[PDB]
């Protein structure tokens, strides 16, 4: 199997309502362990690009997958969870 | 409310349907006579965290109901908790009844921000002579006992206890990780005696913290932390000089190496965790002196390999402020404590730190100390004649100095019936200034022997003859 | 403890030899018996009922 | 009478049916069958195939549960039918089972009939805990004068046999076996001994030749030797020190006391080394998984002296460790120096250098240190243990000590005479006053005229002096426990009299 | 992600997940019976020479066996959501596992309605009058307002005895009696 | 039972069953193959696929061909009708001589003896070999280790010891040639035949021979120690008469097992060793072993990798032998043949109560000797010889006559040193050794005790090279 082809995504996807949630421009997360958040979404999300967790840590999308994206957490991952929503900065990540 | 879907040695996977508690949360596991507290670690995707075993996880079935408790594992914590010994989770295996306290604090919390952070170093003065003089304790800081039996450990910890409750009216803290059960008990009886904690009445000093060798290797992982959040309470809450002992940091260290392994992690150079480096941090960096108090570290130390480059002990320094070896030479040489005057280092032995003063005397004694070391090996090839008249007062001066370094100790007045002594850190130094000076060198030799201040040497001088 | 010991061993022979061939012959005697074989299939069907009883 | 007993057998034996939890075979190889099914399965929990072979379900994952074979897997196909026992692995315990060799589940192997076990007792209970423990102060004699003088082992004490291959470790557990037959045969019930022998990974021609020498020894009648050979498979070897630390816990419960030697504990780690990776999970150091110091820290903590409110009683424990070219840095021999108190180490270079046993007084110790000794034993093993520490001290100037100085000379010709009292034969063991007797005689300064190379045959003949003609100052010494001053004037009437008259 | 519905099975496997979704989302909307029917007619749609090939070759795009997929289960009147879960594995590349797919759901199905069969296996059958009475005590053995299926084999290993796995039990009493003489052989 | 195969990768063949799945560890025959191809089951895949080893090349295999199953493991013509015959693993008869008409066949995979079978009695076999019956003395009916490194005289070693015990053996005889050179075992089928021991015209051979070499993939490798140890056990078990079981080389069982792991799927173990290394060798050894039935005299040649003792394959064989011989290349460097270990060799019999005293305080003092010259050595190093003691000195002149007292000629080896072989009897070289450590001999050159048997030879030796 893949990352993406868990029982959620697969009843989001039969079930038709893969409309309402913004695929193109957030993510939920997926896995989140071992520092390393697997995002399912963020279609418009760039390499490096810093996106921003729902807790309020940001993270650098390193792996672009086909079917999810690899985010590395610039902090403590528990207060990360699965199903958290990932937005983008639309900005390689950048320092003040 | 979660059910069991994988019970893979120590590793157990729960997976929820309503919320997914998130990483170091402790899950309870349900229809077990004894509790069996599950740590998420990981979100292993499809509402599936898998998590970490505090006991074992035999008579588990697939599809056993595990209950979120909401909160990283909360241990029992407040001023009750002296004199008792508490496992893990904060359950008292004592056998003395239920640890009844007010409060309850979780065993993983963040370090103190920056602001928080003290901003000058400061001596913590324990009484003892060879430690305040020479490898002085930093407030706040990590001290590495090196030695083990034989030596007088055990006795050193207690009279640590002891001059910390005494001296600062703080309280002491003693996290056993990984210590072996037959030391535990002899431990406990022995801290019992020297009445460090008293069963009868609530003026112990020490809350015990013990994590067993039989224990899963994540209860030994989060034992060294029950531990610092106990120290936290008196830290934070009380503002206290804590004293923290974790016997020994190598073990926990070991402890966080088989837990990384046993969730697949590719371990790192020398078979350690990949995590080492923060997970010593994130230990570590809770011992430090806030502006309400301070906790002050003294962690054993076992070096694998006697190779001080391997990377448990090598990370075990990088956070180390001072070091104080117990050498069983000195032992056998009837000096206790058995702290190696030499070997001992503190890294505020500066003079911007301790003064222009104690920073001359303690280079002083040191240098006399290694001058001795040379004359006694020319006195070991040639002959006591050949050496000069300078030669001869600089060997008196220096055995009089290292029969000075031993101090009688409360906590073994019951054993040797010889009463303990808190020498005061500037009596140490105005004494060991004058013997350097070379004011008593007509006293005997003997005169310097287990006694506190100078004025009690001379006493004892007069004693003789 | 010479003749106990001959003793004793034959007769831990002799029970070796019996069970032999008992095993060796009740198994082709009972695949031949199928008057016993009609029967075996109702020895239990009581036997199951009485453990549904005791399920329910 | 055969036929009439067989009969009565097979009638007193009920065929009952009842229901069941099973599960079929997904996959078997290497000893390891995935089982689909078996949904309320226990984690360590006994299963038994349609083969007849049991097993034990480890890992209890989603889809499969894995379990290891008792047995050869040939007999395991796949979608083969997996009942469930309903309980976790657990042997048969108690006094029946002494003088029995048994197999790593208690089923007897000795063909002595069946075990009369009246209890059952399961093979992974907690050890205790740090309130029902208490100090260890009663002497374990295992009548090697090295062990007993310099590394005493205490009642309730993990000591470690460690040393390289064909060092003597199986001959120190057998005679330390051999030598609780002074007290068990006696009358002080608070010292007999009940040793257990656990083999692992060794082959049934040595458990064998050792079930012999304990049988000519007479002390298998108080002796359990579990036996896992290198013919078994892994899960056995790997259970086996747990049967025989349930087995050696009846007795420790129970107010008696028990000795368990785990031999080769390396063999077992091997052996779940090998469970592990066929079962996929990840490997660490030496391909060793990570829970591989949690299987003897657990196991080892089980040895314990009770306190007198829990009954009294003890579980001494003797683990073997065969380093690989004396390198005690190794995964295992590491783990194994953490969990126990103590080691006994021997070198092959003191084996053929004369010293048997190759015991190294130098590296083993003994952290209970002397408050495992009687005082008598104690008051000559102080100043046995520094007079040595100062030998090898100036061991290095033996080659040219004509030319030393007299103080130099004096402690090499002490040293060498203490050495040579040390040495001690095979399945030779001595009694605790024979043994204080000997070291009395030497650190007093007794053999410093004699020569060096006639001390074992002084010490065979003084030996048989002092129990011939003066069995009584031994019996005084070994009833008081201690040397007294008496008893010290007596000795040294003794001892001149006899090195007065041995030329 | 919203909770999603657990089948009482709940098998694993690249098709469980599919399977496992599809039970989910169809136990909402309650469309359970009318995907059962179109997943049990949509394996015979997906078996013609024409649908079996250009499916498993490897070097047709996936977009064109997509469409090849939309536009067959279109004219196929299926127009809920068993149409998306087709795409889906099209999508996916998972469209060789849609037999166990569809053999995963048809399972979960019959156990909501169904019961694991109760499969004997002694000998050539008896009569009918022993196979109604089995059968009566089976559904006593069941007895929870629900009805099993029935699986007769016939073994000639097994001796004058039967074996019955009535759903997860599996008694015995067959030939294993014999093997239960070693008590007499032992001791 | 027919399959089909459906994954040729390497050695590791994948058959796929739909009928009858064979149980693990049975022989497989593939069809279509111009010779005898075997498979032997492994594993079981599921999905009815078992993964099998190969115990042939499986080069021309094509994903689908037929597989048929034997029912059985794999089964060796055995009985007294395969006395001078070779033998392939599978049974198949590879001298050219015809089919080995038998009566018997059985599996080579089977039950180890129980332990109520084991038999505890044991003595003393004299080889003739100083070095051997001294310090590591052989036992009748026992287990023979033979460690050593690349080129230290394993090979040589065996060989001596088939003359010397073979010929006089009143029993039977296999030797079993695992994982070696082809080149050996014509050498070794040409000597057995122009020795006797091999007779081709009539029916009064001794010695069995067991052939997989190098050359063969490591699944037949993995297989001739069983097909070998078989033939030992019908030879010990139907008939009564003692047994002697030569393996040369026992590790490439081990090394062919470690090939196979990693295609079979494991998880590498230490020094990339299969994880089942242990579980294996004892599988194997603990079936050659002496029973009630019969006795199995094992002399196993143990290749030691890098001369590293230390490493799994030959550490693990230690605990299965009674009697270790441990041959080491700085020994045979300076020239001393056999290069047995005299600090290194053990044997369980080597006590007083079982060879006697004298023999145990010879062998007990030349160890002793020996270890005081390895002291002495390093101060040697440093101080030099000629500024040693007088008392040392004769030490160390008495531990280099032992040394040189150890080699030994041998029958095998005439065609490298040229001298005639000896074979010394054990009351000899006890005597020779006591009179050395006597230092009876002090006045004899130590080259005089360099290549000799019996002590009269080397005093004969120096007079003669003092006549000259
Ligand atoms: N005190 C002793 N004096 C003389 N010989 C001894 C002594 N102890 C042991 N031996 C001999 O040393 C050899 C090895 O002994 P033992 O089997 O106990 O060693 P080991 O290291 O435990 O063995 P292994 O590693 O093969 O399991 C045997 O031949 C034994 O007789
Ligand atoms: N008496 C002897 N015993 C053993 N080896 C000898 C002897 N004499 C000479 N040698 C040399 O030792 C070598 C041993 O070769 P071999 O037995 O093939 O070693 P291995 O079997 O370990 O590869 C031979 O090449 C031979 O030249
Ligand atoms: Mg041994
Ligand atoms: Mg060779």
């Amino acid at each position: 199997t893949t990352t993406a082809e868990v029982s959620s995504i697969l009843e989001e996807r039969i079930l038709g309502a893969d409309t309402s949630v913004d695929l193109e421009e957030t993510g939920r997360v997926l896995s989140i362990g071992d520092g390393i958040a697997r995002v399912h979404g963020l279609r418009n999300v760039q390499a490096e690009e810093m996106v921003e967790f729902s807790s309020g840590l940001k993270g650098m999308s390193l792996n672009l997958e086909p079917d999810n994206v690899g985010v590395v957490v610039f902090g403590n991952d528990k207060l990360i969870k699965e199903g958290d929503i990932v937005k983008r900065t639309g900005a390689i990540v950048d320092v003040p | 409310t979660g059910r069991i879907v994988a019970v893979i040695g120590a590793v157990v996977d729960v997976q929820f349907d309503e919320g997914l508690p998130p990483i170091l949360n402790a899950l309870e596991v349900q229809g077990r006579e004894t509790r069996l507290v599950l740590e998420v670690a990981q979100h292993l995707g499809e509402s599936t965290v898998r998590t970490i075993a505090m006991d074992g996880t035999e008579g588990l079935v697939r599809g056993q109901k595990v209950l979120d408790s909401g909160a990283p594992i909360k241990i029992p914590v407040g001023p009750e908790t002296l004199g008792r010994i508490m496992n893990v989770i904060g359950e008292p295996i004592d056998e003395r009844g239920p640890i009844k306290t007010k409060q309850f604090a979780a065993i993983h919390a963040e370090a103190p921000e920056f602001m928080e952070m003290s901003v000058e170093q400061e001596i913590l003065v324990t009484g003892i002579k060879v430690v305040d003089l020479l490898a002085p304790y930093a407030k706040g800081g990590k001290i590495g006992l090196f030695g083990g039996a034989g030596v007088g450990k055990t006795v050193l910890i207690m009279e640590l206890i002891n001059n910390v409750a005494k001296a600062h009216g703080g309280y002491s803290v003693f996290a056993g990780v990984g210590e072996r059960t037959r030391e535990g008990n002899d431990l406990y009886h022995e801290m019992i005696e020297s009445g460090v904690i008293n069963l009868k009445d609530a003026t112990s000093k020490v809350a015990l913290v013990y994590g067993q060798m039989n224990e899963p290797p994540g209860a030994r992982a989060r034992v060294a932390l029950t531990g610092l959040t106990v120290a936290e309470y008196f830290r934070d809450q009380e503002g206290q000089d804590v004293l923290l002992f974790i016997d020994n940091i190598f073990r926990f260290t070991q402890a966080g190496s088989e837990v990384s392994a046993l969730l697949g992690r590719i371990p790192s150079a020398v078979g350690y965790q990949p995590t080492l480096a923060t997970d010593m941090g994130t230990m570590q960096e809770r011992i430090t002196t806030t502006k309400k108090g301070s906790i002050t570290s003294v962690q054993a130390i076992y070096v694998p390999a006697d190779d001080l480059t391997d990377p448990a002990p090598a990370t075990t320094f990088a956070h180390l402020d001072a070091t104080t070896v117990l050498s069983r030479a000195i032992a056998e040489l009837g000096i206790y404590p058995a702290v190696d005057p030499l070997d001992s280092t503190s890294r505020i032995m500066d003079p911007n730190i301790v003064g222009s003063e104690h920073y001359d005397v303690a280079r002083g004694v040191q240098k006399i100390l290694q001058d001795y070391k040379s004359l006694q090996d020319i006195i070991a090839i040639l002959g006591m004649d050949e050496l000069s008249e300078e030669d001869k007062l600089t060997v008196s001066r220096a055995r009089k100095i290292q029969r000075f370094l031993s101090q009688p100790f409360q906590v073994a007045e019951v054993f040797t019936g010889h009463l303990g002594k808190l020498v005061p850190l500037k009596e140490t130094i105005k004494g060991f200034q004058q013997i350097l000076a070379g004011e008593y060198d007509h006293l005997p030799e003997q005169a310097f022997y287990m006694v506190g201040p100078i004025e009690e040497a001379v006493a004892k001088a007069d004693k003789l003859a | 403890d010479y003749h106990i010991s001959v003793q004793n061993m034959m007769r831990q022979k002799e029970q070796e030899h019996m069970i032999r061939w008992v095993e060796k012959h009740v198994v082709q005697s009972i695949s031949a018996q199928q008057e016993k074989e009609t029967i075996a299939k109702c020895i239990a069907d009581l036997k199951l009922l009485a453990k549904k009883a005791q399920a329910q | 009478e055969v036929s009439s007993i067989l009969e009565e057998r097979i009638l007193g034996a009920d065929t009952s049916v009842d229901l069941e939890e099973t599960g079929r075979v997904l996959s078997i190889g290497d000893g390891i069958a995935r089982v689909h099914g078996l949904r309320n399965v226990q984690a360590e929990e006994m299963v038994e195939f349609s083969s007849g072979l049991k097993g034990m379900s480890l890992n209890l994952e989603p889809d499969n549960v894995g379990v290891v074979v008792f047995g050869n897997d040939k007999l395991i196909k796949e979608g083969d039918i997996v009942k469930r026992t309903g309980a976790i692995v657990d042997v048969p315990v108690g006094e029946e089972l002494l003088g029995r060799v048994v197999d790593a589940l208690g089923n007897a192997i000795d063909g002595k009939g069946p075990i009369g076990s009246k209890t059952r007792r399961r093979v992974g209970l907690k050890a205790p805990g740090i309130i029902p423990r208490i100090s260890v102060r009663e002497p374990m004699q295992t009548g090697i004068k090295a062990v007993d003088s310099l590394v005493p082992i205490g009642r309730g004490q993990r000591e470690l046999i460690i040393g390289d291959r064909q060092t003597g470790k199986t001959s120190i557990a057998i005679d330390t076996i051999i030598n609780q037959k002074r007290f068990n045969d006696g009358t002080d019930e608070k010292k007999k001994l009940y040793c257990i022998y656990v083999a692992i990974g060794q082959k049934r021609s040595t458990v064998a030749q050792l079930v012999k020498r304990l049988t000519d020894a007479d002390a298998m009648k108080y002796t359990i030797v579990v036996s896992a050979t290198a013919s078994d498979a892994a899960p056995l070897q790997y259970l086996a020190p747990y049967s025989g630390c349930s087995m050696g816990e009846y007795f420790r419960d129970n107010g008696k006391h028990a000795l368990i030697i785990y031999d080769d504990l390396s063999k077992q780690a091997v052996a779940y080394r090998q469970m592990s990776l066929l079962l996929r999970r990840p490997p660490g150091r030496e391909a060793y998984p990570g829970d591989v110091f949690y299987l003897h820290s657990r196991l080892l903590e089980r040895a314990a002296k009770m306190n007198d409110a829990f009954g009294g009683g003890s579980l001494t424990a003797l683990p073997v460790i065969e380093t690989q070219a004396g390198d005690v840095s190794a995964y295992i021999p590491t783990n194994v120096i953490s969990i126990t108190d103590g080691q006994i180490f021997l070198e092959t270079e003191l084996f053929y250098k004369g010293i048997r046993p190759a015991i190294n007084v130098g590296l083993s110790v003994s952290r209970v240190g002397s408050a495992a000794q009687t005082r008598a034993m104690k008051q000559v093993a102080g100043t046995m243990k520094l007079e040595l520490a100062q030998y090898r001290e100036v061991a290095a100037f033996a080659q040219f000590g004509s030319d030393l100085d007299a103080a130099t000379q004096q402690l090499l010709s002490r040293g060498v005479r203490l050495t040579e009292l040390l040495k001690q034969g095979q399945y030779a063991p001595m009694a605790i006053e024979e043994q204080v007797a000997v070291i009395y005689a030497g650190v007093r300064g007794y053999l410093d005229k004699l020569e060096p190379s006639k001390i074992t045959k002084f010490e065979n003949a003084f030996l048989s002096h002092v129990i011939s003609q003066h069995q009584a100052l031994l019996g005084k010494i070994r009833a008081d426990g201690k040397i007294s001053e008496e008893t010290d004037a007596k000795l040294k009437e003794i001892v001149t009299n006899f090195l007065a008259g041995f030329e | 992600f919203a909770k999603l519905v657990r089948p009482p099975v709940q098998i694993y496997g690249i098709e469980g997940r599919y399977a496992t979704a599809l039970y989910s989302a169809a136990s909402k909307q309650n469309k359970l019976e009318q995907v059962e029917k179109e997943l049990l007619r949509v394996a015979q749609i997906l078996k013609e020479p024409k649908v079996a090939a250009s499916i498993m070759n490897p070097y047709v795009k996936r977009s064109i066996k997509v469409k090849s997929l939309s536009d067959m289960t279109a004219k196929e009147k299926f127009s809920p959501l068993t149409s998306n879960l087709i795409n889906l594995l099209a999508e996916n590349g998972r469209l060789s596992s849609t037999p166990g797919v569809i053999s995963a759901f048809s399972t979960m199905m019959s156990v909501h309605r169904g019961e694991v069969p109760c499969s004997v296996t002694t000998a050539s059958p008896l009569d009918e009058a022993t196979l109604t009475e089995l059968k009566t005590v089976l559904k006593s053995f069941l007895s929870k307002g629900q009805i099993l299926k029935l699986e007769v084999k016939v073994d000639p290993s097994i001796m004058g005895g039967m074996i019955v796995r009535i759903g997860e039990k599996y008694v015995d009493m067959s030939a294993k009696t014999k093997i239960q003489k070693l008590s007499r052989a032992m001791r």
